[PDB]
């Protein structure tokens, strides 16, 4: 192509413009590139620029071909054959530019093709690539793998693939060749490439591997960090996939992982560490592990103390040497158990009582880390630290604070199960204080560790209540966007573990409005909302009536929300090209703040269910196609059949099919869920529900007799089946020859409340109606009716039917036959209650 | 989902 002498003028005058110190200078040039974009005729020169026009300058040449660059990223699928045709060629003749500013500028263009352009339109390429590793020209070579590492790493998924007649089975061979190269340049480039298609398991490579292997080995001498660590990355992901071929040579790995976790080079130790922890995944860890074991442990923890780095960062940091030495810790602890213990107790003595702060904080993480895994071989050392650790919440420097917040909420358990007055209350009220400290990593970091002390607190939080409201609703005006989520997470909570002791009018007058602020601050689209509508559900169920003046708009709010997304959803279906599917989690959220307001509120939530469309909307989110939506949808359905059924009656038509459906153990919650809604479904429908029980029952039963069922499950399975046959005994009591087994194994265990009676009566009825049943098994349901301590009396009088029906029709002393096998207990149980 | 911290 040939660019015309006046045209080249203006070119030079703007790529020297753009090269500029002033700002304004800048906006303007820039926009003016924005206009000759579009006419293809610019990247011809553009290109022209950087590949001839050597008598121009480097610094001009190279923004020449990155701006390019940037118009095959904005607008490439327009460019014409010709011009894209003469930028391929003109490129690959200048790979190897003697220039290497000349020359990474030609690669990156390369690469942006590649993939913007898309390979199969590009289909020399490879074949282009492959032939100039060979060059004798080292910066070709080089050139050219660096355009394959790339290519490799953004494209690795279309290679391995019919697309390209599948060119990895010349390609991967030919890289391990240049594993033995001169330059540890291309040796790295070799090894990246590779390291690409381990995953995968792409079968080119897997053919190779024990050459890999090999190969890899004779890397292991190599003194140049990127090529350690790419060696290091490949033996972590062959651990992953094909670790039946390293166990042969597995010691000789560990020792030169060990090697390389200890490495000089903070990168290359990361890329060696992560080896640690996938190990531990692995059930063959101890095994492998036994040699080395002993000097792994201080490297890691060696590995836990902050870089400098890290601590200006922090006064969202990233992934890094220390947070994965502490997860492999971590879980080394939850495989070695206490075995761990005295590999680490030697470095904890000598960390922890450190006058380096950075060297203290390391060791209380470490005490943090091994918290889980370690903890029956702890306790008898917690008397000690954990005073202590309460000690160092209120240290001078910020980052031992923090991390002591943390350390401190891993030993929750046993501090909430020792008396209250000894650790319990001073770590409270130590823990509230940082609450509102001065640094931001420690706000998170004390509101996060109380939270979950305040879960395993419970009622023991009912003293120091006030303390606790003062303190979180100041920290609302105090807290921006990030410790703000964890503030939600600590009220919820908080509402969770006290309940009702929350509803009381001051508590309410001083949280609630901040709370609502913050509601009606946000909008829809935000995901902040996530974790202040978990938290209002969560209060709601604890202020009962006390919410009632804050209901409504929230109520509407939610219900829009569940419709708004069922809309994008309907929305994206149509045309998928123009509009993105939704966040579900809204729908979600919003569901289960609905439920929790429904069991707040009982009966005073029918005003506002009467002027909604929520079963509407029920209806499609109990059909749609994520268990999550169904399993949110069919517990709201539930609560709303408590509270307010006038409304759900008309539906039951239309849901109890679905319902029907939704009885599949594939999904134990969705299937939890929507048992317990049939049951409950039954105490309001009474014998109306007739029509709609062979819709469920067969399958109620499949479920209670299948085998490792959840407990919770079964329970709600054995009531349900129980509401069934107390509303409709005629259809339920037929098949009762094959639930009543583990429906007694079940209901034995659970208390004498309110679902239990409900059980039970249904259960009594359907015997009258079909002795044949129990009558096989009938010591399992004497077992169970002496499961009940003190039964209403209208269901006492009903079991003395029974008992006294079998005793006196079966004969008055082949009962004392009978009665011989039960237990003293609850022979004596009988016959103190019963008189049998 | 993001609202529990830890050091790792």
């Amino acid at each position: 192509w040939k660019p015309d002498e006046q045209g080249l003028q203006q070119i030079l005058q703007l790529l020297k413009e753009s090269q500029s110190p002033d700002t304004t200078i800048q906006r303007t040039v820039q926009q003016k590139l924005e206009q000759l974009n579009q006419y293809p005729d610019f990247n011809n020169y553009l290109i022209f620029v950087l590949t001839k026009l050597k008598s121009e300058d480097e610094p001009t040449r190279s923004l020449s071909g990155l701006i390019l660059k940037n118009n095959v990223k904005a607008h490439f699928q327009n460019f014409p054959n010709g011009v894209t045709d003469f930028i391929k060629s003109e490129c690959l003749n200048n790979i190897g530019d003697s220039s290497p500013l000349i020359r990474a500028t030609v690669g990156i263009l390369i690469t942006t093709i590649a993939s913007k352009g898309e390979l199969q339109n590009w289909p020399d390429l490879l074949p282009k690539l492959c032939s100039l590793l060979d060059s004798e020209d080292y910066n070709t070579c080089e050139g050219a793998f660096g355009a394959l590492q790339k290519i490799c790493e953004d494209s690795a998924e279309i290679l391995d693939s019919d697309v390209l007649d599948r060119p990895l089975n010349i390609m991967i061979p030919k890289f391990l060749q240049f594993f033995k190269h001169s330059s540890p340049k291309i040796r790295s480039h070799a090894v990246a490439c590779v390291n690409q298609f381990i995953i995968s398991r792409t079968q080119a490579l897997m053919l190779h591997i024990d050459s890999f292997i090999e190969n890899l080995f004779a890397l292991a001498g190599d003194e140049e960090p990127e090529v350690r660590k790419n060696v290091c990355r490949a033996l972590v992901m062959l651990l992953e996939v094909r670790m039946d071929r390293l166990l042969p040579h597995m010691h000789n790995i560990v020792e030169y992982m060990l090697q390389r976790t200890q490495d000089q080079d903070e990168n290359v130790a990361l890329e060696a560490c992560e080896f640690w922890l996938t190990l531990a995944e692995q059930p063959i860890c101890k095994d492998v592990l036994v040699r080395h074991l002993p000097k792994l442990i201080p490297v890691l923890v060696n590995g836990m103390k902050y870089s400098d780095i890290d601590i200006i960062l922090l006064k969202i940091s990233d992934w890094n040497l220390r947070k994965c030495s502490a997860a492999a810790l971590d879980v080394l602890a939850n495989v070695y158990r206490d075995e761990l213990l005295p590999h680490i107790l030697p470095l904890l003595k000598e960390l922890l009582f450190h006058h380096e702060w950075v060297v203290k904080e390391s060791g209380i993480l470490v005490l943090g880390a091994i918290a889980e895994g370690c903890m029956q071989g702890m306790i008898p050392y917690l008397p000690e630290l954990i005073p202590h650790l309460i000690q160092c919440l209120s240290d001078k420097k910020a980052l031992v604070r923090s991390i002591t917040c943390w350390t401190l909420s891993r030993y929750a358990h046993w501090v909430v199960s020792q008396p209250p007055d000894t650790y319990l209350k001073p770590l409270m009220t130590e823990l509230l204080k940082r609450i509102l400290d001065s640094n931001k990593r420690v706000q998170e970091a004390a509101c996060s560790a109380f939270a979950t002390l305040e879960e395993e607190a419970c009622t023991e939080l009912v003293p120091y209540l006030a303390y606790i409201l003062d303190t979180l609703v100041f920290a609302f005006s105090k807290y921006q966007h990030k410790n703000l989520l964890i503030l939600y997470d600590a009220i919820g909570t908080l509402a969770d573990s006290v309940g009702h002791h929350l509803n009381k009018p001051e508590y309410i007058q001083m949280l609630m409005p901040p709370l609502i602020q913050k509601w009606n601050m946000l909008k829809d689209e935000d995901k902040d909302l996530f974790p202040l509508l978990e938290c209002l559900s969560s209060v709601a169920t604890a202020l009962q009536s006390g919410f009632l003046p804050y209901c409504e708009p929230v109520y509407q709010r939610c219900v829009n929300l569940v419709q708004k997304t069922l809309a994008q959803a309907m929305l994206n279906n149509a045309q998928p090209d123009q509009y993105e599917a939704p966040d579900k989690d809204f729908m979600i959220v919003a569901l289960d703040l609905l439920s929790g307001l429904a069991e707040g509120l009982g009966g005073n939530i029918e005003q506002l269910v009467a002027r909604s469309n929520i079963l509407t909307l029920m209806y499609q989110c109990m059909q749609d196609k994520m268990p999550e939506v169904r399993q949110s949808s069919f517990a709201l359905l539930g609560d709303l059949t408590k509270a307010c059924f006038q409304h759900v009656k008309p539906c039951i038509a239309d849901f109890m099919p679905i319902l029907g459906t939704n009885l599949n153990p594939e999904f134990i919650s969705v299937c939890n869920n929507a048992t317990w809604a049939i049951g409950e479904i039954s105490i309001q429908m009474g014998i109306e529900m007739q029509p709609y029980i062979p819709m469920v029952l067969h399958q109620l039963v499949e479920i209670i007799n299948r085998p490792n069922t959840p407990k919770t499950l079964l329970e709600n399975t054995a009531i349900t089946i129980g509401r069934l046959g107390y509303v409709c005994p005629q259809e339920v009591a037929p098949m009762l020859q094959q639930f009543i087994r583990p429906w007694c194994t079940s209901l034995r265990n659970i208390r004498d409340n309110e679902e239990k009676d409900s059980a039970f009566r249904g259960i009594c009825t359907m015997i009258s109606v079909n002795p044949s049943g129990v009558i096989q098994d009938f010591i399992f349901f004497c077992d169970a009716v002496a499961s009940w301590i003190n039964p209403k009396d209208d269901l006492r009088d009903m079991f003395c039917k029974i008992l006294h029906g079998f005793k006196n029709q079966v004969g008055d002393e082949n009962w004392r036959r009978f009665s011989d096998q039960f237990p003293l207990p609850l022979k004596e149980r009988l016959a103190a209650f019963y008189g049998v | 989902r993001g609202r529990y911290r830890s050091p790792y």
